[PDB]
This record gives structure tokens, C-alpha cells and sequence, in this order.
């Protein structure tokens, strides 16, 4: 079984420094290639940097100068310095093992880097009300409207998780205001708008913000 | 009483990068101009000594060193060089004072369907030293868990095969490489020019 | 420096059917291809190496096939768990390159759209932003024209469209057009309607609120 | 042995893109690395750049870091010296130096590429009589000259009656101008007593402009 | 960056006579294992491109006459003539080939030294022709003198005049092994007619006293 768990990505300013982390399980790093792919979001995927197990280290000519890629054979772990940030440099960066300099079989789950200049700010979220009398499948329909965040992701959960059938979320969109804009919407009996309780769980993580919504029809 | 550079660049058959192979020469007149007059010669880099002025010089022993290497891998064959030729196949020291003679080799060590013979070190838990001479097939152990001599999970082949087909490209075909390593000591030359 | 071209860019198929994917590469890199699918939110998992050679636990279904500068990987008898984006990968030549991606849909029978209309909420109204929200639910194909109609005027410029990937129990997409507006602005008209035209639906279905009501 | 040939002279105004060229020949050339000497006008030897044809491996100084690009052409066995932006400061003759190996002499030189970055364009040379009188006569020895004044660019050969006057001859190197133009002095030794019988013209030939000006000098 | 430092910058030698130049380094030029100091010596003649001596400090390239000789080791160097002769005069550069980037010395000028000639001076007037354009130009010629050193100054109506004037050089003549120097003062034809005397000072080793020759502008 092999394992990789990263760390270290999130919000930070243009021309400031993060770094990434790996920790790896099921081999051992100083003797194995190892590779940092990143890819835009809704773009495709680009490599980063490579590390040889015999310490060679290779970069991309879009991030040689400003990243460095290390390791740390006592916590098998591996690393990623980005120095000097661009908003060019936003995507979600994964760590893989290389075979040799040729192919990733193994890769991490990833951890998203955002480079902007806009400041954390927590998600307002408003009900969209299930009017009774609106029907168009045979059901209702309700939602919770997520608002002016930043950065991404925010994640939604509905009754604390005890409602995922009929559940739709939508990508988030960016608006004209830099900030994001994200729609959980359920799809609910018409019957049971006045017995049961719909809550929606909203989970911004870059904020450290937790709304629990309650939709109710008007 | 001439040195025997023929028997290393007209070799019918070179050796693979990792068990690269050494003539010790030594006790002859080396002429020196063999070389520089053909033109079957990609490659002609001379770092601290020139060929021309090699004529009139003695030297206690001069190393040659053959193998096959691939066209984008020629430019690892030099000093303060890095990548998986130069780190776990040849490494030349970053103050090397000789030559490094490379030539294209498609029509000779390239099959129909390939001649997969000529091998390359692919995985080395180090970087070699300079002039290191690294022929081990054990396999390589990735993980914790003891190979046992056998090929799997965390357990490689620590050897990779070229694909050298006639159709590759120029980067990807054979080329011949010959190093030429000049020795000094603080013993009597026996390796002298024509002069 | 060596650029990977994947064709088609997006395909469609039922399960059970036969994809062929191919990738175009600038130069000859000589069975030093990969290919990579990644599931929406989750990361690339490697399928096939050297252009041929299958990944250890990939189905046999997954088989590679190509050299030189063409390449192309077939997938036999789709099961519903081999939708996703593939990518293909050189590693002849440095700096390796990807392809720009396969998406791989699923094909299956018109489905005409659920349409939902919300009016803004009075929470939502106090800040002085006015949030209306159109949805599409269990709709298929993808492509679907919503229209804003506010008191019988055709709006633009003010509306943002997102779309789900395709659901796993029905393979049906999900839209939603949301109509952004000041409460100044959003106070000045009454009716509020979403237009939606679609593949499975004879005429356009038409579904608004009146301000207030 | 190993001969270089450079291409010939460039005068460029400023901002202009320039790509000169050095094509070796003879044998045993496959060793040469080719490298760039710039030496400004009245200054010293300065190494840019040092290129291998057989695999472009260049090696920059750090001075000319970014200000160049030295490629080649190992087809044709030709290195280049190109600038992207030229400056006025880049005026002067570049010599490409070959050695047969890098830390290893530079056996053989080019003859040279004069190179002239300057906002002023081909001007004909003015030439004005520098007229003997009786200031000029030390003895039986006496100097007239002709003045050659703004002209542009280099060279301009200078003759005293079409060559048949060479003894006591001078010809001064040329001084740039604050104005950008070149100006050149010659004068001749000759007996005060055949001013009034001998008569002196120089001729005044400045081939970038296509320009001939026989100026006679006479007394005053 | 090593730097390669020369002396002296100019040198005068009598034909026949021992020419030595010295060259220093900021850093140790010799690679130990070798035993072989990565320096060489060029001699450029003027106009013409620079031309290989010696290389590895010691070593003469073909062609060489005898009378050229290297020597020295770790960072002190220098070159020496045996024999100068006529054709030697050119500036001789010293050049390290062991790191990069390659750095040449200053250069020093090597010249045949002979008798002091005191030179001759003539002040030319500036042209009716090149009145009319608006731009006068005086001409004081120094003919035939050795050494190079001179001073020459204008002095308009007894005004020392500083920033008005350029000089040209000659090289030293192949027959008589003198120089020449030009010294041309530019006016406009306004500033040119509103002063009468013009005068040319020079001072050189060969004269007792500073020779001034000057002429009036109403003739
Ligand atoms: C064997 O190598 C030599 C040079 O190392 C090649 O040239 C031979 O030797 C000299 C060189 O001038 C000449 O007699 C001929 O050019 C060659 N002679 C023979 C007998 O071949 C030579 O080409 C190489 N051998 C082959 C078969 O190519």
C-alpha cells in the first residue's frame, strides 16, 4: 500500500513564500524518484519539479529560481519551498512518485494553492425558500445560496449528512467581484415542507467558518 | 610501437554505459591524429588540453573509455553535468582534463526491431563517483520490505534497455562515445607523442 | 517544448460501447507515453506506461496501443466508473508535457428539465443585494438555454450559469442561472420569469414569481 | 591550420537588431570552441561569450549576460554574435576567437567586425583647405594639409596628388565628434620653395557615401 | 571574475634591447595536478587582430621568433623580448584561460625609444570655405617629435581655452619612429570674429621653452 498526504497549501499574497508538504507511506523517499505535478483549475496538468533518488533535483523553467524541492529521509517526507509567488502559479499542486524520471503511478490528493491578493472572507448564506405550490417533477425543491467567499472550496452537507439523495451543489463561479458564489439545492417531497426540517451544513475551511441553514418554506 | 586507439574506436561492439569500458594505455607512441582528421565525429569536446598540441606531450598513462549512450544524453557526458547518465552510469570529475568523442552509431547498433542490448542504470539510492564502474543487477529495493531476488512492488530492475530502432529520431538513436582521460603522476611518462 | 494533442476533446458513449482515444505529439517520442484518468475532484491515476503496458490493478479492459507521434488508448465494455478525463504523457524528452484531456460522457435518452424558480431572500434583501436563482434539475443532453425576463424584458450581463458533472445514479446533468441585482434595481419591476429552452421540452417552459405574492 | 571569417561591417542606428556571423574553416575544426572579443575603440580585449557548434553549449560572461545571444550553426560551421536592442555604447570592433578546446588558448583570431551604432546617418566628408601661409613655414619646411570635417561613417583614405605624394605625409586618426560625425586632419611636408610652382591636391575618398573631393591648396 | 593586472602601460625600448612586461593575477592560475599555468601572452599591432605567443605561460606557438620568452608561476608572470626589433612595436595583452569568465590584462604599449625631437609646430587659420558655414576651425600640427608626451594649449586673446578642442595621435612613424599630433579648435563663426589673436602653445621636453605660434584673424 502506498500512501501521500500533503499539506501546506492556502491563501497567500503575490510574491510571498509557502511550502508544501508530503508525507509518504509504503516505500522510501531517499530511494525513489519523486515529482511535483500541479494543475490549473480547469486546466490541465503541468510538472513542477523532480527529485532523484540520488538527490539530483530538476525544475520547470516557469518555477526554477523561485521553488525547490527537498525531502527528509527521518519523516519520509517530501517538500516543496515556492518562493516569490505569481497568481500564474494558483492551481492545486499534487505529489507523486516518479518511475525514473518517466511516468507518476502513485499520487497524493493534492492540495490547493491560491495566489491572489484579495483578502479571507467568510461565506454569507441565504435560504432559497420551497414554496408548496411550486412543483415541476412531481416534487419541491429548496437550497442554500453561498455568497461572496474566498478563497475556495466550501463544502455543503445537508442534515448534518443525513440527507445526500436528490442533493445537487454546483461548482462555485467566480463573479465580476473576485469573490465566489456557490448553490447547494435538494429536491424534497412536496408533502413534507411543513414535518420535516431541511438544514443545509456549510463548511468554509480557508475562513474557518460553519453555517447551519435552515430552509423554510414562506 | 603506436598506441592502440583502433582497437577502441573501431571496436565491432561497444560496451553499455553502466559496465563502460577501460583501455589502459600505456608504453607506446601515441600519434593523436587518427582522431581530429576523421570526419565521422558528432562530438569533439576537449576540456583543459587541446588535441592539436597533443603531439608534444608525454603522459605516465591515458585512459579510453567506451560505451553507448543516447544523442540527448551526449551532453551528460561532460564535467559538473547531472541526470541519470551522468549520476548513475558516468560521471566525469568537474576538473576532468581530457577529451569526450562522440559519433552517431545508428547503422551499427541499431536493429530492425530494436537492439535493446545496450542497457542504462536507472535506479541508485546514490550518485556515482568520479570514474566509477557500478555493474550490480541486484535488485533494487525501493521500500522496506527485502526483495529476495525478485522483481514487484517496490522492487525494480535496476537496469533499463534503449529502444534503438532505425526510424527514431536523431536524439533518440545510438551514439558511440569514446572518453579520453590523460594521467600524470609522479612516475616516469611512457605514453609520449610522435616528438 | 513537445506538445501533446488529445482527440476528440470531448466524447460521448453508452456503456458497454468501445472508446478510442487518440494523442497527437509534436515529435517522435517512441512508446514513451502514458496515460492518466482523473475522476472529478480527485487526482490522475496512472493506466497505461510505455505507451502499452498496463498499471498494476487497471482492468484489462484499459489497453494502450500507438508509437512514434501517434498514440491511442482503447477502453472496452464502459462500465459506468470509466467515465471520467483522461490525459496523455510523454516522458521522451524533457520537460514531460500532458494532453489537454478526454472528457468521456455518457450517452442516454432525453430527459427534460425540472425547472425552479426562488425570489431572493428578505435576509439576503437586507444587505441591499437581490439573489434570484433558476435551476435546472435531471436534464440531459447538457446543453440548455435559460433566459432571463424581467417584466417581460430580456436581461443580460447580470446572470451566471453553473452546471454539475454528470450524476452517478441517473447520468444527468444539473444547472443553475443565478440573476444578480441591487434591491434598488430589484424593486423597480414585478415579474421575475426563467425561460428555459431544451431538447426535451416541445416548447420553452416559462416559470416565474411576481414581486411580492 | 584553422582560419575564421567574419562578416563585414555593420552600421546600425540605435534600437536596430544585429546579427553578425564568424564561419570557420579547415581541419580539426570540430574541436573548436568559437568565442567573442569585443574591444571598444582605444580600450582593451573583453570576452563575451564562448560557444561549442557541436551542441551550442554556451558559457556567458557575466558582464554580457542578457545583453547577447551568441548561437551557431554547426551545418554550416558558422557561430553568431546577435543583439535584440542596439546600443550607441556597443560600438566596436568584435573579433571571434577560436580555441581548440574550452581552458585552452585561442589559437585563432578573425579578422574582425567593426561594428557602428549611431543616430547619425551616411554623411559625405567636407573638405576645407588647411592653406599654408607664412605661419606654417619652419625654415624651408613648409606643412599644408586639408582638413576633412563630418563625415560619417568610417573609413576615409586620404591621397596627396592621386599618390604621387608620400613623403612627409600624415594622416591623423579620425576623432569622433560631440555632434556624431567623424572629423580627420592630413598634412604634408613639403619645400616652402615649390609653394608657387608645385601644386598639391588631396583626394578625399569616403566609399560608404560614395564621395570623392579633390581639394587643391594654394597659399594665402 | 579573476582579474589580471599589467605593468607597466607603456613601455620604450631601444632597437635591439630587452622588453619586459609584468602581469599579475588576484588569484592562482596554476592547476596543481597538471603543473601547468592556464595563461598566454597576444601581441595585437594596431588595426590588426590579436595574435597567440605563448600559452601555458612557458610554451611558444609555432611560428615565434626565439627572442619571445614567457615565464613565471603562480600569480606573477612575465613576458620578455630578447632582441627588439622594428616589428615588434604592438600592445601585448596577457589572458587566463582557467576559469570563466575569461579576463585579459590591461595591455601594455610597447615602443622603439630613440633621440628626443623637439617638434615642429604650425598653426593653420581657419578656411574662407568653411567660414561661410558657420563654423571655424583652427589647426595647430606637432610634426615629427618623440617622446608621445605633449601638452598643447589655446589661447585666445590670452584666454586659456578648455573644452573646445580635441586631439589626434599618430602612431610612431616606421621610419624615423616619431609622432605626430593635431590639435583642432572648433568655434562658430560669431565666437570665431570676436576675438583677434589666436595663439597655439606647446610644451614638450624637446623645447627649452614653450613654443607658441599664433596668427591674428584680420590677417
Ligand atoms: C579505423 O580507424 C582509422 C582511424 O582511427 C580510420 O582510418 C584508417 O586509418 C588511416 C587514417 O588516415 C587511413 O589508412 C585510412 O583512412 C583508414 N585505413 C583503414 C585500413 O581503414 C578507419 O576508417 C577505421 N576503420 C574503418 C573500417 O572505418
Amino acid at each position: 500500500q502506498v500512501q501521500l498526504v500533503e499539506s501546506g497549501g492556502g491563501l497567500i499574497q503575490p510574491g510571498g513564500s509557502l511550502r508544501l508538504s508530503c508525507a509518504a507511506s509504503g516505500f522510501t523517499v531517499s530511494s525513489n524518484y519523486m515529482s511535483w505535478v500541479r494543475q490549473a483549475p480547469g486546466k490541465g496538468l503541468e510538472w513542477v519539479s523532480v527529485i532523484y533518488s540520488g538527490g539530483s533535483t530538476f525544475y520547470a523553467d516557469s518555477v526554477k529560481g523561485r521553488f525547490t524541492i527537498s525531502r527528509d529521509n527521518s519523516k519520509s517526507t517530501l517538500y516543496l519551498q515556492m518562493n516569490s509567488l505569481r497568481v500564474e502559479d494558483t492551481a492545486v499542486y499534487y505529489c507523486a512518485r516518479d518511475f525514473g524520471d518517466f511516468y507518476f503511478d502513485y499520487w497524493g490528493q493534492g492540495t490547493l494553492v491560491t495566489v491572489s491578493s484579495a483578502s479571507t472572507k467568510g461565506p454569507s448564506v441565504f435560504p432559497l425558500a420551497p414554496s408548496s405550490k411550486s412543483t415541476s417533477g412531481g416534487t419541491a425543491a429548496l437550497g442554500c445560496l453561498v455568497k461572496d467567499y474566498f478563497p475556495e472550496p466550501v463544502t455543503v452537507s445537508w442534515n448534518s449528512g443525513a440527507l445526500t439523495s436528490g442533493v445537487h451543489t454546483f461548482p462555485a463561479v467566480l463573479q465580476s467581484s473576485g469573490l465566489y458564489s456557490l448553490s447547494s439545492v435538494v429536491t424534497v417531497p412536496s408533502s413534507s415542507l411543513g414535518t420535516q426540517t431541511y438544514i443545509c451544513n456549510v463548511n468554509h475551511k480557508p475562513s474557518n467558518t460553519k453555517v447551519d441553514k435552515k430552509v423554510e418554506p414562506k | 610501437n603506436l598506441c592502440p586507439f583502433g582497437e577502441v574506436f573501431n571496436a565491432t561492439r561497444f560496451a553499455s554505459v553502466y559496465a563502460w569500458n577501460r583501455k589502459r594505455i600505456s608504453n607506446c607512441v601515441a600519434d593523436y591524429s587518427v582522431l581530429y582528421n576523421s570526419a565521422s565525429f558528432s562530438t569533439f569536446k576537449c576540456y583543459g588540453v587541446s588535441p592539436t598540441k597533443l603531439n608534444d606531450l608525454c603522459f605516465t598513462n591515458v585512459y579510453a573509455d567506451s560505451f553507448v549512450i543516447r544523442g540527448d544524453e551526449v551532453r551528460q557526458i561532460a564535467p559538473g553535468q547531472t541526470g541519470k547518465i551522468a549520476d548513475y552510469n558516468y560521471k566525469l570529475p568537474d576538473d576532468f582534463t581530457g577529451c569526450v568523442i562522440a559519433w552517431n552509431s545508428n547503422n551499427l547498433d541499431s536493429k530492425v526491431g530494436g537492439n535493446y542490448n545496450y542497457l542504462y542504470r536507472l535506479f541508485r539510492k546514490s550518485n556515482l563517483k568520479p570514474f566509477e564502474r557500478d555493474i550490480s543487477t541486484e535488485i533494487y529495493q525501493a521500500g522496506s520490505t527485502p526483495c529476495n531476488g525478485v522483481e514487484g512492488f517496490n522492487c525494480y530492475f535496476p537496469l533499463q534497455s534503449y529502444g534503438f530502432q532505425p526510424t527514431n529520431g536523431v536524439g533518440y538513436q545510438p551514439y558511440r562515445v569514446v572518453v579520453l582521460s590523460f594521467e600524470l603522476l609522479h612516475a616516469p611518462a611512457t605514453v609520449c607523442g610522435p616528438k | 517544448e513537445i506538445v501533446l494533442t488529445q482527440s476528440p476533446g470531448t466524447l460521448s458513449l453508452s456503456p458497454g460501447e468501445r472508446a478510442t482515444l487518440s494523442c497527437r505529439a509534436s515529435q517522435s517520442v517512441s512508446s514513451y507515453l502514458a496515460w492518466y484518468q482523473q475522476k472529478p475532484g480527485q487526482a490522475p491515476r496512472l493506466l497505461i506506461y510505455g505507451a502499452s503496458s498496463r498499471a498494476t490493478g487497471i482492468p484489462d479492459r484499459f489497453s494502450g496501443s500507438g508509437s512514434g507521434t501517434d498514440f491511442t488508448l482503447t477502453i472496452s465494455r464502459l462500465e459506468p466508473e470509466d467515465f471520467a478525463v483522461y490525459y496523455c504523457q510523454q516522458y521522451g524528452s524533457s520537460p514531460r508535457t500532458f494532453g489537454q484531456g478526454t472528457k468521456l460522457e455518457i450517452k442516454r435518452t432525453v430527459a427534460a428539465p425540472s425547472v425552479f424558480i426562488f425570489p431572493p431572500s428578505d435576509e439576503q434583501l437586507k444587505s441591499g443585494t437581490a439573489s434570484v436563482v433558476c435551476l435546472l434539475n435531471n436534464f440531459y443532453p447538457r446543453e440548455a438555454k435559460v433566459q432571463w425576463k424581467v417584466d417581460n424584458a430580456l436581461q443580460s450581463g447580470n446572470s451566471q450559469e453553473s452546471v454539475t458533472e454528470q450524476d452517478s445514479k441517473d447520468s444527468t446533468y444539473s444547472l443553475s442561472s443565478t440573476l444578480t441585482l441591487s434591491k434598488a434595481d430589484y424593486e423597480k419591476h414585478k415579474v421575475y420569469a426563467c425561460e428555459v429552452t431544451h431538447q426535451g421540452l416541445s416548447s420553452p417552459v416559462t416559470k416565474s414569481f411576481n414581486r411580492g405574492e | 591550420e584553422v582560419q575564421l571569417v567574419q562578416s563585414g561591417a555593420e552600421v546600425k542606428k540605435p534600437g536596430e537588431a544585429l546579427k553578425i556571423s564568424c564561419k570557420g574553416s579547415g581541419y580539426r575544426f570540430i574541436t573548436y570552441w568559437i568565442g567573442w572579443v569585443r574591444q571598444m575603440p582605444g580600450k582593451g580585449l573583453e570576452w563575451m561569450g564562448i560557444i561549442y557548434p557541436g551542441d551550442s553549449e554556451t558559457r556567458y560572461s557575466p558582464s554580457f549576460q542578457g545583453q547577447i545571444t551568441i548561437s551557431a550553426d554547426k551545418s554550416i560551421n558558422t557561430a553568431y554574435l546577435q543583439w535584440s536592442s542596439l546600443k550607441a555604447s556597443d560600438t566596436a570592433m568584435y573579433y571571434c576567437a577560436g580555441s581548440s578546446g574550452i581552458f585552452t588558448p585561442m589559437d585563432v583570431w578573425g579578422q574582425g567586425t567593426t561594428v557602428s551604432v549611431s543616430s547619425a546617418s551616411t554623411k559625405g566628408p567636407s573638405v576645407f583647405p588647411l592653406a599654408p601661409s607664412s605661419k606654417s613655414t619652419s625654415g624651408g619646411t613648409a606643412a599644408l594639409g586639408c582638413l576633412v570635417k563630418d563625415y560619417f561613417p568610417e573609413p576615409v583614405t586620404v591621397s596627396w596628388n592621386s599618390g604621387a605624394l608620400t613623403s612627409g605625409v600624415h594622416t591623423f586618426p579620425a576623432v569622433l565628434q560631440s555632434s556624431g560625425l567623424y572629423s580627420l586632419s592630413s598634412v604634408v611636408t613639403v619645400p616652402s620653395s615649390s609653394l608657387g610652382t608645385q601644386t598639391y591636391i588631396c583626394n578625399v575618398n569616403h566609399k560608404p557615401s560614395n564621395t570623392k573631393v579633390d581639394k587643391k591648396v594654394e597659399p594665402k
